[PDB]
RNA sequence: GAUUGACCCUU
RNA sequence: CGCGGGGUGGAGCAGCCCGGUAGCUCGUCGGGCUGUCAACCCGAAGGUCGUCGGUUCAAAUCCGGCCCCCGCAACCA
RNA sequence: CGCGGGGUGGAGCAGCCCGGUAGCUCGUCGGGCUAGGAACCCGAAGGUCGUCGGUUCAAAUCCGGCCCCCGCAACCA
RNA sequence: AAGACAUUGUCAGGUGGGGAGUUUGGCUGGGGCGGCACAUCUGUUAAACGAUAACGCAGAUGUCCUAAGGGGGGCUCAUGGAGAACAGAAAUCUCCAGUAGAACAAAAGGGUAAAAGCCCCCUUGAUUUUGAUUUUCAGUGUGAAUACAAACCAUGAAAGUGUGGCCUAUCGAUCCUUUAGUCCCUCGGAAUUUGAGGCUAGAGGUGCCAGAAAAGUUACCACAGGGAUAACUGGCUUGUGGCAGUCAAGCGUUCAUAGCGACAUUGCUUUUUGAUUCUUCGAUGUCGGCUCUUCCUAUCAUACCGAAGCAGAAUUCGGUAAG
RNA sequence: UGACAUUGUGAAGAGACAUAGAGGGCUACCUUUAUAGUUUCU
RNA sequence: UGAUUUCUGCCCAGUGCUCUGAAUGUCAAAGUGAAGAAAUUCAACCAAGCGCGGGUAAACGGCGGGAGUAACUAUGACUC
RNA sequence: AACUGGCGAUGCGGGAUGAACCGAACGUAGAGUUAAGGUGCCGGAAUACACGCUCAUCAGACACCACAAAAGGUGUUAGUU
RNA sequence: CGAAUUUGGGUAUAGGGGCGAAAGACUAAUCGAACCAUCUAGUAGCUGGUUCCUGCCGAAGUUUCCCUCAGGAUAGCAGAA
């Protein structure tokens, strides 16, 4: 699937608050910090004795993930995500669709 | 000729030790019943040659 | 399992070697000051089967 | 001192 | 678990650590010495180096999204 | 007597998922040295597809009036 | 001898079935293997509201698409006929018919003609906030969808249309992590500031799809049970096995029926084997043989008969007949 | 197996932090000199 | 493995055992260097192991299928 | 698996016997009348009345239900040209 | 049946231990992990039992979810107030 790398969208900037021009990015998780109160208590509990003391996931069935477009107003510099339906394929980079051709 | 309760090679229904009889020298007790850290096997042609 | 004949050879409550028939430890004359300083004559007394 | 192996028919 | 030199023929190969684009056998196309018979020696099919951007003297060689190969059994939402 | 393989030309018979009437099988006027001879083609076929029919794409097989086993009933606890 | 090295203490990384603890799905015409009927969608079963089962039948889903979304405009498709020069049944094809026999991402069913199809122009409504509603439903969730409100936009001359795909499938809790937003609240003796914790919306996933973190073997075995459930008998059925009819195309040199008998078709206790799972799992002792009694007749022999392709002998087909 | 402690006293070589002189037409990994915060083993 | 006798064939690809380190490899704690005001965040490397490479079957074990070759039907000593 | 009615959970009269069929549902008694089923005897109740059919050297005998078929017969009875 | 013989007494080896010319054999009639006491009245969606009378009312084996299928929650059916 092929989503352009520009878009007009509503942007709840308090500033723009209409439909403004937005950059369009892939959203990328984000690094699993420590000190994270999550992974302080996972530590804590997982230091000593006794192996593994939470689950560790097996059995994966997806094939793919949703991916989540990040759009960036050009304006304003206000962030807004959106997700769009599971693809095994997705492009950014726009290499549009030609009709009247062959191959 | 044991049963696996008394020895690594026992049991089976015939007789054979079933995985490698070269024991690694970092086994353990229990675990070091064969050839312990055997750099080689079989019939060897040669003599001691001191 | 269970512990095996080469472990329990460890023990030492019946693969004590069987010692009642030995003659002693076979040892040298101990180092004193002869054996490094001259010599020291002694007599072969007897030649016997130790067990 | 290399690699040259083979060759269906009569006195 | 931000995956390791690597994708060079119908079947196998590294040449490259500052710029010369190209080959070893078989299955072949053809040529003869020995008089002639496999071996014996000489040119050719698959290489546009898997859409792409960079150096406007040289990107198959060095990098950045990807595709059925994977032992990095490497503190694993 | 298993919805499974067969009666595959004179033997021996491999493709069996469309018969210009060879589904494959040494010789015989003749291809270069003809000194007779020594590998390969045809003017010779006892399949006129095991036989009476035509739902007959030219059928005479994929329907039937004859026999058995190449991984043929291992079942009884 | 040896020497600040071994040794010893602590931490860290390997190795470690030698040992320890656990686990090793469900449905299911027993269980296992297979399959998925486990989350779903289309048509039928399904018996003209709705609902409705089986490991029923024919299939499909875990995707794909910046257009294959949204608007507007123009045009009309498949096919058949008469057609050009190579050129042909299947290029290039001008007209005439053409109710859709085309196409609409995919399965099926519905739907669609100045369109929902094919071209062209513009575009990002596949946007924001939160509610209400329909389906499954407990009227819980999830998924999907419907009609508005308040905005901001696209398209068109406009009316309008658009809150993704013509409709019916295409999917995901808590906890944790991570991103976006106010840069809003808290770190509890006042806080530069960093760090951390909260508030609202997404993403990382559980396909056993309301979502455990999981390998075997036991013929050495154990316990709680189960006739909710298999391995005998018995019971229903009789596909299959066995036996018996009806009709006669033919065989029997002639000649359907002395003896047979195809293609069909009607049946008979269960001596087969299946199918089922009703009884029995706080146990009905199991294969065969030996032994012994009895019963059935679908009669091998013996008694007496009928019929022959019965000259005689030997046979064959039948009747009463189980003494 | 490593590190730290037990643990105390002296010896040649290998990396940066040349401020600089040996090389090939708006220039490559590159052998090598004062070694006065530094290195462990042979 | 199981007295004598006679022999004990081929295979180190796999699993295991063993052995130098030739190693753009992976590589902990401690230690070090950038940053930060600091908790902390980033970078090499003498560890062992795992990799790589060699050896080893009287270690565990394994010892197939094709294509071509000749005149009873086969038929393959031979070549791939 | 169907709109249902029942058994389970329910006795009673009948189907000889039977969870489910038919009749009918239940306090303890008494008279009358019935349902379903029956009236030769067992057994309460007509060896009633009326018209036929049937004779079987395996008759038949009343639903659920405890079975019989195709094909036949100058057995006998009744029915078109 | 002259020895890898048989046997008395003493002695050693103790339970995930011993001992085993190997059968999971033997270890006090107990062995694929002995016996004793305790934790412990261990847990059991499973089997069994569950004690007086009368009166009135009176079911369900279905829905959804569940490692859910011999169980439960939920709705339904029922009682009581």
């Amino acid at each position: 699937v092929n989503v352009p790398k520009t878009r007009k969208t509503y942007c709840k900037g308090k500033t723009c608050r209409k439909h403004t021009q937005h950059k369009v990015t892939q959203y990328k998780a984000g690094k699993a910090s420590l000190f994270a109160q999550g992974k302080r208590r996972y530590d804590r509990k997982q230091s000593g004795f006794g192996g593994q003391t939470k689950p560790v996931f097996h059995k994966k069935a997806k094939t793919t993930k949703k991916v989540v477009l990040r759009l960036e107003c050009v304006k304003c510099k206000t962030r807004a995500q959106l997700t769009l339906k599971r693809c095994k394929h997705f492009e950014l980079g726009g290499e549009k669709k030609q009709k009247g051709q062959a191959l | 000729a044991m049963n696996p309760v008394d020895h690594p090679h026992g049991g089976g229904n015939h007789q054979h030790i079933g995985k490698a009889s070269t024991i690694s020298r970092g086994a353990v007790s229990g675990q070091k019943a064969g050839l312990i850290a055997a750099r080689r096997t079989g019939l060897l042609r040669g003599s001691q040659k001191t | 399992g269970r512990v095996i004949r080469n472990q329990r050879k460890g023990a030492g409550s019946i693969f004590t070697s069987h010692t009642r028939l030995r003659q002693g430890a076979a040892k040298l004359r101990t180092l004193d000051y002869a054996e490094r300083h001259g010599y020291i004559r002694g007599i072969v007394k007897q030649i016997v089967h130790d067990s």
